[PDB]
């Protein structure tokens, strides 16, 4: 037990933060859209962080016409509510029992679809991370579980590596026995925090191998390769060049498509954002434009926002 | 017929638990291998 | 002929590389040039202050 | 002439290895601006 | 059974409350946790009109 | 002799009126349709423009055009125009070989002759010959689309002759006449359309109404609020009866050109050309239709560069 | 039958010429009215 | 009596929109839409 | 007659959404253009006052 | 007649000349009316390489 | 509603006219279409009293189709009741009665018997408020065996949004027999009075596919002008521009039409009793002329008004 | 019905009275409301014979 | 089939009554606008 | 291709006559047609 | 020995010259009645006089609503002491030209010419000689001679002798030959005129060669008022009786007519201006109950400045 | 009952005799105004 | 047949000449009858 | 009856004589009255002169 | 030349027709108005002569 | 005969002269016999413009 403290192991990230650098920071798949969109958020307070966000959009299939979201964040509790046209309510709540242990509840109502709720418990130790999430828990008349349960673990075997696993147990109705799927997780951080390798072999036969690299303080790069008999895969290599006035993101895909995302902050309040995708195999173009106003609620944050 | 599928899933869960326990053991094993050389 | 097919393939490849280089270069060039202008404005404000 | 799933597996793997060789090279540093 | 009807009724009530009153509860927490405590119109208008 | 003396006396008598030359029929809606509105300028999808100037005393430049995602604009197009004091010649080559060539020639500053030629490689070649003469107080032009003579010695094609006379230094009334004969088996049909223009005394607002031969009417008003801002309205209407009303504003500046447009068809449009560099310029066009709730967006850019060293220094400073 | 259509189009062309001549005549008469004012 | 509106409705609608737009442009409110600088 | 009032809320919300997105589309590029032109005028004024 | 075949042949020749050689004639007028007179590569490339 | 009524008094609106008095200046004052006739006509009216207005009129006409050969009319008017009767050759009886319950609210009855045509009567209630005017008229009221209405019912409303404008509408519901359901048509009304009472715009969009747009203008105290445009897969329209120049001795009315026809109407008062009147119309598109002439004697019944008429 | 025959008979009587005697009733109101009250011949003759 | 025509005419009458109520209400809203000027 | 004396043609004709008459009456030329006395 | 005593006492009878045959019913048919002056529909007359010692004036005529009067007609007439010449141009070019010439105050020669542009040109030559006690005229309508040397046309020769200073008896002879294939017919008509002693009333009766009888009486009541009756009749015999009166003044001329056919007629001319004059005419037919109304006006203006001042004052 | 041409001859003759007796009467002088 | 009509017209003309001569005679006979009484 | 025929006959004769008297008298009455006005104006001009 | 001659003759014909129509329209719209205005001027002159002789 | 052709030709000539030039001959006599002798425009215009 004392020799485990002698190794001086470090806490790795979560399972959700395994591809945080490649999939979310560098690439644009979370951020890409289609058609015009406007964002209007206003800040009422900062020591509890509280803001309400309006979202207008037109010309896309995923983004709705009007969406009003508001979040509240003090030192240990987070609460995000999102109301939509045709009344699709999305609510997420984080609760901090500690800086390590947190419990979160996510809820989604689509008003015509079955209500989807998940309960997740996350415990971050000195050298491992555990989280157990459950999608739609329900018990049969026999006393048996029915739903989705994903339990995942990640241990640093050395201060550069992080090996772990995730387990998905899914039972739909109770007539048929639910199936189990085990997937493996591998992370390698370099010594000088320059480059990060990240691999996962999914239980569906899929494999995701990604690398992230930091050239300098303003420029970053990252590559991802995904593959799933009927086997196909995509290779995407991209970069993010960040500055004080704007953020550029470029992406070259093996599917014959290129992508660009420019967020140009022209004002301390206003910020323009542009995203463009060209597919060369069928020769078409998806263009999205949009804006973000951030405004204050009270007089003090109005003076703090400009200067 | 479904009982064999249930036993296969339970065996998969037990194997995953064994791999998780071995991963918790593995820092000691890796450090003692590095101490051996 | 075969040579005209080679010219057509080369022109199509050139077109694709040209529009790809423009799409990946022009917003980046705007960002870098605006950041250079901001650095130059900070330098002129620093030299007038000192 | 194979046209198999192994063909596109080897194609994606070669693209991944080429991208790793491009990133880890100092040519990627040359694509980064100095300022 | 009777306990099944009870748990179904209280889950239906919980579903109705979480559907209609989640985001007004969050906004009530926010309005309680501000030093300014604005009225209802300023809490929904996107203007900086304070 | 005596007829020339009577014509000179009549010319002096017309010079007593002190009339002004009205514009052409093509420049009748020049302020409303082309300056204020964006229908000539709106597009879809990304587009890049690359033109370089080789010389200026004869004006000469070659333009590359890349486009993707639209039905009107081709994928690649290369155009080049030449302009000395009296001749203007534009030649355009396209992918799949669609050749468009227009040539202006000024016999004088008033009288001009122009040729327009189009080959689409699978479509019939479309050519028009137009003779445009501007007098001191009227404007005549005659254009012929696809001239051809039958075996009987008869005309086969389209002939449009238009006349525009200023009755006073504010108004200008006129007409156009289209005679069209397709094949010769059926006799050609004739259509007369009327033209009306009113210019205000201080050149502030211009009314322009034309009643086409198809029953269609286009009534437009242009107004100039200040030196940098303009506005304009148009009503265009055609058992088929339908019409559209469009109001637009053009706010131009030294750094950019903004154009806004509100239609009676439930759609709005915006066109912003921001000149961010003396060489580079960014342009954006957006359209929202509310009656079916969709959006057309096209972004694009224009580089202008020099061909020689002297214009390279003249372009920057 | 087509001769009536040809005559109607010829009448339309001649009427266009007549109205064009009238529009040429009109500014002289209107200015001689304006000089009378 | 009840009759079809289809010619007169769109014609009077376009004409009323034209008259309203001309009155809006000729108004000093259109001058108020212009910035001073 | 509460359903008529709810239909009035729906019509008012839809009209407000359309006018809001129309005002944003017709206002934001114009606001960027005018503010850039104001910044250019202020830069010319600062260049004029420092020269004289 | 024979004059119809003659006018058809010379309009076919005029169409072929206007198709293949309009824009090279325009570029030749341009290259002749410049003082610098660049080569064939600079006359088509959009680069500022002069 | 007392605070609401005080708010309504805060507007200080004006009472607009009736729907019948919408085009009163253009169609009836300036133009001559109500007044034009054909052939010779003589009027002989004598006034018996003036504090109640009472007079008898004989009307002779020849050379026209609309005006009969002999027509005797008599009208009575005290402070709040107006009664007009008209007897005709071949016995066509026309009777109209206005009754004022107040200076604002009025009830009127119109009756017509043509001796071979169905008897046509209408009942109208007209109420003018401080700032709006409503009237409801019914032509041939009748109820079926089912208790359902059978006839014509026209209800119109006109509210001044401001002391210059007045917007409103009318609605006609017509049910002929009861076998077929009655149909309804809504027509719109717009009036704009200028600030100095100089010129009046008036546009109405009828439900039968017709539009009537008119303007009235007053140049001076003696002269007036006015234009009207009326239009109706069958569409046709006409534009008429006219002027009325009145004086103390004569009344002139001229009219130029888009239908290629011109019209003139001169009412020349030559005597304090006698008055000559002329009307002429030329159609250029088919080149013919309609000329009507006539005269009016107005005489007194008693001796006092006989001295009052001359001096 | 009997009510239909009654309303038809009284509307026929009302129509006959309004046909034959409307304008003599108006003339009777006129003759009642005059201070002179002339005879029947002066009330119909258009002469000023008083 | 006549019930649809009867319903259409009744809808026309109710719509006319609604526009009449709107033309009663709207001048007071315009007076509120005029007080705002 | 005219091919018709369309209804829209005479609609535009009546509208142009109306606009011309309104411009004629509102002009001071209509004041000149009125005598002084 | 009737000839010498004839010359002596016929010189001593002191006979007076009667008027022409055309001036037989001048009082009843032309002066009092309105049938020459009546029209239908609007008409305006615009005549201007350039001179008076040679009488010369040009007359424009506008008319609409009638069948006889054309749309536009320009007429100009010249008259010195002995020559009268009238020209008339019409729309669709109907030319009417009359020329009088005075060989003496008694003897005159006149030509009437008419071209209708689609109808045969009608011309007549008339020689009119008024003696001391008789009046003769000979007119020939369309003179033409055949190949045999025979006349082809209309020849009207009329004679009028006063047997006493009140009466005037005469006759007219009309010989008409259309083509020459058929022999022309001859018709003799008688003429009777009786003038009263104080020139108050004139009786005038003619019995035409077609069996027609026209008997008229003119009477002058006072210096401003006149009256006259006419009776015309023509087996198929029918006739009309018309009584009429003309009341003239300096400002106005009134003419009224009552007919036996069930029609009445009125004709009023108002000289409201020294230049302008209004005129009105109305006809009511009672047997078929309709009305013909004609209105018109006359401007007479000057050509030179002298007659412009002479016209007003 | 005759309805002959002699009927309208006698009718016009009687109308002419009545008109002559009306004109030559002093009643025609009474129809003349004095001024 | 036409000769009889020609002779009849000739007799009519000669009778007209005789009656005109008798009318020239008649003042003499009328005055001598007036001289006889 | 015969009374109804005599009323119609007398009314038709009265209508014809009335419109005949109007047409033959009113233009004559206007002429004579205008001439009397001219005579009165000449008498007033004669008396003011002398 | 002959077609231009018929053109010029048709121009004379339309000119005469338009002159006729405008002439009869101007007469019908002017002459009763001229009589009315001139009678009104005469009445004003008579009132002025009666006013000056009274004062 | 030939004299018939001669008399027919001169009657055709006389008919043409009397058709076209009768009323201009009368107007020529008028313009010759005036002391003012106006121009062509005043002789046809109905205006008093002298
Ligand atoms: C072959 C094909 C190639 C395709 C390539 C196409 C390239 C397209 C480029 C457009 C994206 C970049 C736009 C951008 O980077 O923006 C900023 C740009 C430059 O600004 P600056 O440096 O001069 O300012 C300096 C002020 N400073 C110093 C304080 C910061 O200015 C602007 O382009 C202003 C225009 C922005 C458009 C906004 C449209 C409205 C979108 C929202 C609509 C709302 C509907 C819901
Ligand atoms: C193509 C060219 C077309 C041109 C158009 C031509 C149109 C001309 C028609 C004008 C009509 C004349 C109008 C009129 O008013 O003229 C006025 C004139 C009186 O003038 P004054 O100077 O004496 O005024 C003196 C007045 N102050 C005493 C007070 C001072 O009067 C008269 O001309 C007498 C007219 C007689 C009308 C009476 C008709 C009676 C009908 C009976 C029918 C009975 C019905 C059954």
């Amino acid at each position: 037990h004392s020799h485990r403290q002698s190794l001086e192991l470090v806490n790795p990230g979560t399972v959700e933060n395994l591809n945080k650098e490649v999939s979310r920071d560098v690439f644009l798949s979370q951020y890409f859209f289609t058609g015009l969109r406007a964002d209007l958020n206003k800040a009422f307070s900062m020591n509890p962080a509280f803001q309400t966000s309006h979202t207008f959009s037109i010309g896309s299939q995923a983004l709705p016409k009007y969406a009003f979201s508001a979040l509240f964040a003090n030192d240990n509790l987070f609460a995000q509510g999102n109301i939509d046209n045709d009344l699709s309510v999305s609510g997420r709540l984080n609760y901090g029992w500690d800086k390590k242990n947190i419990s979160k509840v996510n809820l989604q109502i689509s008003d015509g679809q079955p209500t989807m709720c998940q309960l997740e418990q996350d415990y971050q130790a000195s050298d491992f991370s555990v989280n157990v999430k459950t999608l739609n828990p329900s018990f049969s008349e026999k006393g048996e579980f029915t739903g989705v349960a994903v339990a995942s673990f990640l241990q640093s075997v050395t201060p550069q590596l992080a090996l772990g696993l995730e387990t998905l147990y899914s039972r739909t109705d109770g007539s048929a026995p639910g199936d189990a799927g085990v997937s493996y997780l591998t992370r390698y951080v370099s010594k000088k925090q320059d480059w990060i390798f990240s691999g996962q072999l999914q239980a569906n036969g899929a494999l995701i191998a990604s690398l992230w690299r930091k050239v300098a303080q303003n420029v970053e790069a990252g590559i991802e390769t995904t593959l799933q008999p009927t086997v196909e895969g995509s290779t995407t290599i991209g970069a993010k060049y960040e500055y004080r006035q704007s953020v550029y993101r470029g992406t070259l895909d093996s599917n014959g498509k290129v992508a660009c995302f420019l967020e140009r902050k022209v004002l301390p309040t206003l910020s323009v954002l542009f995203c463009g995708e060209i597919d060369h195999f069928k020769n078409d173009t998806k263009i999205g434009c949009g804006l973000q106003f951030e405004t204050a609620g009270n007089q003090e944050l109005l003076m703090l926002q400009q200067g | 017929e479904k009982r064999a599928h249930q036993e296969q899933t339970e065996k998969t869960l037990k194997q995953a638990a064994y791999v998780a326990a071995f991963l918790w053991v593995s820092p000691m094993i890796w450090h003692l291998v590095k101490k051996q050389w | 002929s075969f040579v005209r097919n080679a010219f057509t393939k080369s022109g199509n490849l050139a077109w694709t590389l040209t529009t790809t280089a423009l799409l990946l270069g022009v917003p980046l060039s705007l960002s870098i040039l605006a950041e250079q202008q901001l650095i130059e404005m900070e330098k002129t404000f620093d030299l007038q202050s000192d | 002439f194979k046209e198999s799933p192994l063909y596109t597996i080897a194609l994606n793997g070669a693209f991944f290895v080429a991208g790793v060789a491009f990133i880890q090279s100092p040519l990627m540093d040359m694509l980064a601006p100095q300022l | 059974d009777e306990s099944k009807e009870r748990i179904s009724k209280i889950l239906t009530l919980t579903h109705n409350v979480a559907h209609y009153g989640w985001i007004p509860f969050v906004l009530y927490l926010g309005w309680a946790h501000t030093s300014n405590r604005p009225n209802f119109l300023n809490l929904l208008s996107p203007l900086p009109s304070v």
